[PDB]
RNA sequence: AGGACCGAACCGACUAAUGUUGAAAAAUUAGCGGAUGACUUGUGGCUGGGGGUGAAAGGCCAAUCAAACCGGGAGAUAGCU
RNA sequence: ACACAGGUGGUCAGGUAGAGAAUACCAAGGCGCUUGAGAGAACUCGGGUGAAGGAACUAGGCAAAAUGGUGCCGUAACUUC
RNA sequence: AAUUCCUUGUCGGGUAAGUUCCGACCUGCACGAAUGGCGUAAUGAUGGCCAGGCUGUCUCCACCCGAGACUCAGUGAAAU
RNA sequence: CGAUGUCGGCUCAUCACAUCCUGGGGCUGAAGUAGGUCCCAAGGGUAUGGCUGUUCGCCAUUUAAAGUGGUACGCGAGCUGGGUUUAGAACGUCGUGAGACAGUUCGGUCCCUAUCUGCCGUGGGCGCUGGAGAACUGAGGGGGGCUGCUCCUAGUACGAGAGGACCGGAGUGGACGCAUCACUGGUGUUCGGGUUGUCAUGCCAAUGGCACUGCCCGGUAGCUAAAUGCGGAAGAGAUAAGUGCUGAAAGCAUCUAAGCACGAAACUUGCCCCGAGAUGAGUUCUCCCUGACCCUUUAAGGGUCCUGAAGGAACGUUGAAGACGACGACGUUGAUAGGCCGGGUGUGUAAGCGCAGCGAUGCGUUGAGCUAACCGGUACUAAUGAACCGUGAGGCUUAACCU
């Protein structure tokens, strides 16, 4: 339950470090993404030099959260701390090319499989 | 508050207590500041010209 | 089409074999003796009239007594009415039993909401409460405005105001059947119907889709 | 808040119509003693339902 | 709402209920029948048939466990030497309660809670 | 009731280990990668288990790719396939959510031994 | 050493909530400022109304103050109600 | 004005912890505050806890939360040193 | 600018977005030298702005503990 | 003028239609996609932040859309008090000065226990024509009515290409509502454990009190949302704009005059709820009462005796019912509550004794001990014989059958 103002560590490799939702997409009045969600982001802790600085406003899909996904059989997986892969705005592929942690099934789509080749685990 | 919807120029007035004298105080000001934009077209496409 | 009346013994889950839990409510459909019948001629309107369970003998009245003698059935925890298609027909005498659900995909489960009293604006009706501090005096859960002065200077009728809450008939419609068990006279639908363990639900197939 | 008239006797008796007691229906008595009592609970002098549960 | 709830508040806090059945058991295995209102009464219950049940075996910890929840040596010597036996055979249900009437002070519903066994000889002595 | 007593204890699986709070564990699981049906493990240690017959259920701390993740199963879910206890540990808890904040030699665990 | 620091008594009164026919005609609870000094407090004394006193707010002068209170001129006067 | 949660100068100073006349628990000694009894709705008052998030609240982080001790290490701009 | 009407002046900084804040410019409507000017370490229950921490302030409320509320007994006001 | 308290914000709304989205159409300088404009349509829906006291506005990022108005520019006996509008102080400015400024700047008491109307809920009385107990019908009233994206249809129609559909079907979201507690969680001062200070139980050991539950750690039942089930519909009727068919008046023409067909989230139904005080008080089933006597002003009249039904109320044990009433279960021919037994759950290996260790402590007995509201049993305790209210065949007129 990413919301507008949650500060999410990035699981790529793209340049950012920490980020901040600033809204979560797909409706009116929509509270939270969870996993597999498109959010708009802003970069605020960026490493020297990287794809992305400072200030840079665009899209990610949230990877992780601490609320955790659940499955059919009732079976949750919370994670310790919550996080998101940067995109393109407009493509809305990734900018990274390396992935870092678990990710999910919940992400296996046509959409996000560039990312669950990359991950070094799915759950 | 005046606003001109070619351009993107406003205005205001509000020194005034009759809204009739605010609205012709900022027509006045309007003229004006329509004119000011013939004199940035007309003194930037001297030196467009006069530059080459 | 007519359904039965049953009882919400609890609830509980079925795993799949491929994985899924589907949660359960289990409905001891113990089977409804039709008392009496009516008919376009003498009722003008066409339904039956059935009862379930046991009364004691002794805690029976007089008046109930006569009635279900001349059904030819026992006495039961009460009586329902249900109206009836073109073509169904029942005589008196009949025990339907949850059979009748053999066939069917969805139902539409109907009785008495939990009881939760005189309930205020907030849990009621979803108000949202007012400012905790920034000097709220006390207001914190109060409804805040209700009208305008003087046109209409009056307040209008069905206002969403607090008073009593839940203990009232309910329908929940389209549920999943997901098992019928004539043995054990039960009933498993999907998900949750109105009540409190121990009470009385009318089970009828789904009106709509 | 309070009132803009005053209001009759009229309204006030009949606010009070469902002031009234219902009195005491009437008393059980005991089969030993013949004390008369209220159902359930033990008379003036320590009988109940027979036996004599109080030293008084 | 309370539904499904057990427990009388009786318009006090938790250490100070706790305290008073606490003295109102001990008056009461001291005195085998007291005059106390109906809903005390009533909630009596619940914590002296416990401490009797505990008594029908002796052991050490029982003796400890109902010094625990009495603080009265007199109270526990009297619980395991005179009322273990007495209710031995008897299982559950050591306690009557008899409604009186009405205390004129405040009108509030009275009633007696004695035990069941009683030959009387064990309040003055 | 007896009959919701006897729903249930017609789904519960006979023959899970007994395992305790504490205890490092591997437990498989049916996973669709595709549209085949593979097992993956998933080791770690036992942090909470929920006992009520079917409902019955178990928390598992793991540190994967230097990340905490813990996984609630339902232990009489058939996706659970087994349960096999690697290592017993000895601790006073029945609960040990306060391993979430240590790592490393903190969260180290005490051996049973007997 | 100190119109030094932290902080009880003691002096004060910044914030909030309660109270607003009050427990109280200015308080209570939780925090807050000073706390060896231009500090604080007891007992007694002096200053009196266009007068006093005022690290000055027209502040205070017996719950009253851009002129106290009590009595008198006095049934002031009232083109107003 | 009340058998009023306010105001009122001086004196005495036990034990365990503690720097302490702070604070906790107690001794000597003194009290249970002159309406009670049930119930366990909304709402108000005074408290406790809270998934995920963390000022997005708001005029304003108001209020709440948090920080808090002793000893040792270590400590920037600026400076009237 | 505790001073600037026009004015949210223009430029730079800070924010995803800054009528406030900080640095400048000078076109000072209507600063300015003991009704003092410009600076200033320390001090401030002083005004404005930003950041970390923390949080039911909020998303969005939920549950619990006490005091009233409600019922019974006794006493018994008020504004209008 | 012997008072109608002001901008904005919060809470709660409600109506209009001059429609922002969704629905139906006509023209297009409409190939397609996408637009322009007009007509019909008020069912539902109709952002979050930064800056400012702001309404307004600008900006950021969404959305199917972020509509325009009315309601004392809705709403302070509902909240706030930032702005304005008292007393303090200061700057600029005007004035010789007291002071002043629709100039700016720091600070600055928001009372009311609801009589009547109204609204939300919940009862008593009477009535409905002998009395009682059940189940209904449905006059009327209320709730609900939102929509995205992806896939197939199809890279088909359309187009030089770029690009790219209608119509129809399938799946998965957002927001809103109803239920529920099986799951994930929250709470859980009534369950267990740990631990600081101190006081006590003669002392050791073991317990208890007080310190916000002293501070903490877990947590049963209940309640609950962030948890997981369900919902908006299809269809039918009569229509709007509009499109037509036959067709004169007017030898033709014409959707119209007679006649006929289509036609939308609007309308009436269909779905959910209330509902015979619907005084127009409805229907169906069952149950109960089958006695004398006397008087007056002789009638739906008054009284004495015997009789007291069905059922009801009251009392008690109580409830997933509850402010109180009410509603539900049970009252010995009895599981209604309490206890008791067994299980379950929670905590996490009690006390005691023994062994090891100089000691704190550790091990063994031991997954021990304790265990609330839970599940299943059990008459051990309490639900007493009775008394109380309620009667004795039910008015007249007219018809239709049956004698």
């Amino acid at each position: 339950m990413i919301q507008e103002q949650t500060m999410l560590n990035v699981a790529d490799n793209s340049g950012a470090r920490r980020v901040m939702c600033i809204k979560v997409l797909g409706g009116s009045h929509r509270r939270y993404a969870g996993v597999g969600d498109i959010i708009k982001i802003t970069i605020k802790e960026a490493i020297p030099r990287g794809k992305v600085k400072k200030g840079d406003v665009l899209k990610a899909v949230v990877v992780r959260t601490k609320k955790g996904v659940r499955r059919p059989d009732g079976s949750v997986i919370r994670f310790d701390g919550n996080a998101c892969v940067l995109l393109n705005n407009n493509s809305e592929q990734p900018i990274g090319t390396r992935i870092f942690g678990p990710v999910t099934r919940e992400l296996r789509s046509e959409k996000f499989m560039k990312i669950i080749s990359l991950a070094p685990e799915v759950l | 508050r005046i606003t001109h919807i070619p351009t993107g120029i406003v205005t205001q007035c509000q020194n005034d207590r009759s809204q009739h004298k605010n609205k012709d105080q900022a027509m006045k000001q309007m003229k004006a500041k329509l004119y000011e934009l013939e004199m940035q077209k007309k003194n930037a496409e001297k030196q467009a010209m006069e530059d080459n | 089409m007519i359904g039965l009346v049953g009882k919400k013994v609890g609830m509980t889950r079925i795993f799949t074999e491929d994985g899924v839990s589907i949660p359960v409510t289990v409905i001891e459909v113990e089977a409804n003796r039709v008392t009496q019948v009516k008919d376009l001629a003498n009722d003008g309107y066409r339904a039956i009239q059935v009862t379930t369970g046991a009364k004691k003998a002794n805690r029976v009245t007089k008046p109930e007594a006569g009635h279900f003698a001349k059904a030819g059935v026992e006495a039961g925890r009460g009586l329902w009415e249900f109206r009836l298609a073109e073509g169904e027909e029942f005589t008196v005498g009949q025990s339907i039993s949850v059979e009748l659900f053999a066939d069917v995909k969805k139902v539409d489960v109907t009785g008495t909401s939990k009881g939760k009293g005189f309930a205020g604006t907030v849990k009621r009706w979803n108000f949202r409460t007012q400012d905790a501090t920034h000097g709220n005096s006390l207001s914190h859960r109060v409804p805040g405005s209700i009208g305008q002065n003087q046109t209409p200077g009056k307040v209008f009728k069905g206002k969403k105001m607090a008073g009593q809450m839940g203990n009232e008939r309910v329908t929940v419609q389209s549920l999943d059947v997901v098992r019928v068990d004539a043995e054990r006279n039960l009933l498993l639908v999907k998900g949750a119907v109105p009540g409190a363990t121990g009470s009385d639900l009318i089970v009828k197939p789904a009106v709509k889709a | 808040a309070v009132q803009q008239n005053k209001p009759t006797r009229s309204k006030r008796g009949m606010r009070r119509s469902h002031d009234a007691l219902t009195a005491v229906t009437s008393l059980s008595v005991d089969k030993t003693s013949g004390e008369k009592h209220l159902r359930h609970h033990i008379t003036a002098d320590g009988y109940y339902r027979g036996r004599k549960v109080i030293a008084k | 709402m309370r539904h499904r709830k057990s427990g009388r508040q009786l318009n006090r806090n938790s250490s100070h209920r706790q305290a008073m059945f606490r003295n109102m058991a001990g008056s009461l295995v001291r005195h085998e029948i007291i005059k106390t209102t109906l809903p005390k009464a009533k909630e009596l219950r619940r914590v002296v048939e416990p401490l009797i049940t505990l008594a029908k075996t002796d052991s050490v910890a029982n003796r400890r466990l109902a010094f625990a929840r009495t603080r009265d040596n007199e109270i526990v010597a009297k619980l395991f030497n005179e009322l273990g036996p007495r209710f031995a055979s008897r299982a559950g249900g050591y306690t009557r309660i008899l409604k009186c009437g009405f205390r004129a002070g405040d009108n509030a519903p009275m009633a007696y809670i004695e035990l069941v066994d009683r030959s009387e000889k064990a309040e003055a002595a | 009731s007896n009959i919701i007593k006897q729903l249930e204890q017609e789904q519960m699986k006979q023959d899970v280990p007994s395992f305790r709070p504490g205890d490092t564990v591997e437990v498989k699981v049916w996973v669709v990668e595709g549209s085949k049906k593979r097992l993956q493990a998933f080791e770690g240690v036992v942090i909470a288990i929920r006992n009520r017959g079917l409902h019955s259920a178990f928390t598992v701390r793991k540190i994967s790719n230097g990340e905490g993740v813990e996984r609630v199963f339902q232990t009489h879910s058939p996706v659970v396939d087994s349960i096999s206890v690697k290592r017993r540990g000895a601790v006073r808890k029945a609960k040990l959510y306060y391993l979430r904040e240590r790592t490393g030699k903190a969260a180290r665990i005490k051996e049973r031994l007997n």
